[PDB]
């Protein structure tokens, strides 16, 4: 069985630059034709491919990441090595290493070449975030007028942060929406839930773990 | 670079449907192209690579075919694990270009969103911004446009979206939209409109408020 | 560029 896994820092400063580690299990890089190659996702976006190295060290990168990429692997620790030099938040996403096979070889040959149109075997990924940003609590506002209503948890780094109604008690008609990065490098989300305008009282239990800001929001019209 | 467009972007099917995805290269890119399946949370899992090569491990139902610039994914028998996004990659050049995606959810009846706009609480104004937030509440399908404007000027480069992931039980899609001022600027305007255009809407709903106005 | 193989 094969296994790849991303390991690095979950947050990285701009102009800092990102040392991401795949370290890899049932396959060598010393194995005919293989490759692991870097996969990133940014949060709600498409695949974006970065770069690719050999057993025979052949490397490739991203034409429009090129200046800033560069991939290395220890053959004897099975690690293949992604650094990636001063990042942006743009560069926020998910980071996966991925394994490609090489040429069926038989004995001495390779009688077929098809298996290597494709990354077979991914890894988890890693999650990273790219703010200048220091740790900090949100600031709960209210969103007043089936009626609707909520809770603006904003300004607060980093993820994640609980949102609960009635303290857990309502839990119908919620919608809890997932966070935006802002310019500014804290998150903001909002946390709505729609009733019947004839009604009981709605309250937001907002918990940012991070920063130890714990909030009861009561919201009326 | 190389051109990797995925048709469609997003994709209505019920459990039991036959469904095609097609990826469109810009170039020819012969047989090195595969096909990923993501589920939320989940990294790509490989299902065709080759083109057409059923990968070990993956259900027959799924299958690949074509050559050159014109691929398709075929799912003979939805399952429930298929409600995702699918992914083409190519691997004929560098870069080893991926396609934009194929969101596949679960079909349900047409319903429009409900709207509503909340105006910037007194509390937020005092500490120097004002956010103005735009609910389109339990709608199908997934795909919404929501359009700031602020006494008539269209809002661009000062708002984002949310979305939620279908719900297991509507089936529904909820969105929401920040419009973002500073609170100088929030007070040089009265009317803060949101306005929601969706297919299940005849025409664009618009939600608004005057700032003022009590 | 073409592809390794």
């Amino acid at each position: 069985r094969i296994t790849l896994k991303e390991s690095g820092p979950p947050l990285v400063k701009p102009t800092q630059t990102l040392t991401l580690t795949c370290s890899f299990s049932g396959f060598s890089l010393s194995d005919f034709g293989v490759g692991v190659g870097w996969i990133r996702q940014p949060p709600g976006k498409a695949l974006e491919w970065l770069a690719i190295i050999y057993s025979d060290d052949d490397k490739r990168y991203s034409p429009s990441l090129n200046t800033r990429l560069t991939i290395t692997k220890d053959t004897s620790k099975n690690q293949v090595v992604l650094v990636m030099t001063r990042v942006s938040p743009v560069d926020t996403a998910t980071y996966f290493c991925a394994h490609r096979r090489g040429p069926t070889t038989l004995f001495g040959v390779p009688i077929a070449r098809g298996p290597v149109n494709a990354m077979d075997v991914w890894g988890q990924g890693i999650t990273v975030t790219i703010s200048s940003t220091s740790t900090k609590g949100p600031s709960v506002f209210p969103l007043a007028p089936t009626a609707a209503l909520g809770c603006l948890v904003k300004d607060y780094f980093p993820e994640p942060v609980t949102v609960s109604w009635n303290s857990g008690a309502l839990t119908s008609g919620v919608h809890t929406f997932p966070a935006v990065l802002q310019s500014s490098g804290l998150y903001s989300l909002s946390s709505v839930v729609t009733v019947p305008s004839s009604s009981q009282t709605y309250t937001c239990n907002v918990n940012h773990k991070p920063s130890n800001t714990k909030v009861d929001k009561r919201v009326e019209p | 670079a190389l051109q990797l467009t995925q048709s469609p972007s997003s994709l209505s099917a019920s459990v039991g449907d036959r469904i095609t995805i097609t990826c469109r290269a810009s170039q020819g890119v012969t047989s090195a192209l595969a096909w990923y399946r993501q589920k939320p949370g989940s990294p790509p899992q490989l299902l065709i690579y080759d083109a057409s090569s059923l990968e070990s491990g993956v259900p027959s139902r799924f299958s690949g075919s074509g050559s050159g610039t014109e691929f398709t994914l075929t799912i003979s028998t939805l399952r429930p694990e298929d409600f995702a996004t699918y992914y083409c990659q190519q691997l004929h050049f560098y870069p080893h270009t991926f396609g934009g995606g194929t969101r596949v959810d679960v079909r349900r009846t047409v319903a429009a969103p409900s709207v509503f706009i909340f105006p910037p609480s007194d509390e937020q104004l005092k500490s120097g911004t004002a956010s103005v937030v735009c609910l389109l509440n339990n709608f199908y399908p997934r795909e919404a446009k929501v359009q700031w404007k602020v006494d008539n000027a269209l809002q661009s480069g000062n708002s984002q979206e949310s979305v939620t992931e279908q719900d297991s039980k509507d089936s529904t899609y909820s969105l929401s939209s920040t419009l973002t001022l500073s609170k100088a600027d929030y007070e040089k305007h009265k009317v803060y409109e949101c306005e929601v255009t969706h297919q299940g809407l005849s025409s664009p709903v618009t939600k608004s408020f005057n700032r003022g106005e009590c | 560029e073409l592809d390794k193989w």
